């Protein structure tokens, strides 16, 4: 992700 | 032809080597050319006053085993990035998935929120199939990824600054 970074593996 | 484009990588103070990448312009023609012309800079100055230009932007989320993130030239933390065509674009298809190590991935924040934000993955990322725009894979100088993916961490802190010094198409 892109500004909220959350949880397990995501972009 | 698809469009071919280039990294010259920097990691620290030592010159890495080139990535060169192969865009999917038969399948995200958008979403390709957005990645290619942010790699020549050829649009000029954006809506944040910024080039619209990966040249100098670093990869700023780099988690071992999973992809390094990059993209974001107007804020160079994950929160900035913008489009060629203005802010965030539409999720254009989800045609491709996500297949295995080079594959080359539209980061977003949600639907239709595509901006400058990517990432390599440097596995199979199966997960993220049908949320994130697949438009490319990485066809030469996959070492140099391997190279950057040592220097990124679990959380995604680099310990070493990964930097885009220069780019364009072949
Ligand atoms: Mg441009």
């Amino acid at each position: 992700t892109a500004g909220l970074v959350l949880a397990x593996l995501l972009v | 032809a698809n469009p071919k484009v280039f990294f010259d990588i920097l990691i620290g103070k030592m010159k890495a080597g080139r990535v060169v990448m192969e865009l999917f312009a038969d399948v995200t023609p958008r979403t390709a050319d957005n990645f290619r012309a942010l790699c020549t800079g050829e649009k000029g100055i954006g809506q944040a006053g910024k080039a619209l230009h990966y040249k100098g932007s670093a990869f700023h989320r780099i988690i071992p085993g999973f992809m390094c993130q990059g993209g974001d030239f107007t804020r160079g933390n994950g929160t900035g990035g913008e489009s060629i065509y203005g802010a965030k674009f539409q999720d254009e298809n989800f045609k491709l998935k996500h297949t295995g190590p080079g594959i080359l991935s539209m980061a977003n924040s949600g639907p239709n929120t595509n901006g400058s934000q990517f990432f390599i993955c440097t596995d199979k990322t199966a997960w993220l199939d049908g949320k994130h725009v697949v438009f490319g894979k990485v066809v030469d100088g996959y070492n140099v990824v391997k190279a950057m993916e040592k220097v990124g961490s679990e959380r995604g802190v680099t310990s070493e600054p990964v930097v885009i010094e220069d780019c364009g198409e072949i």
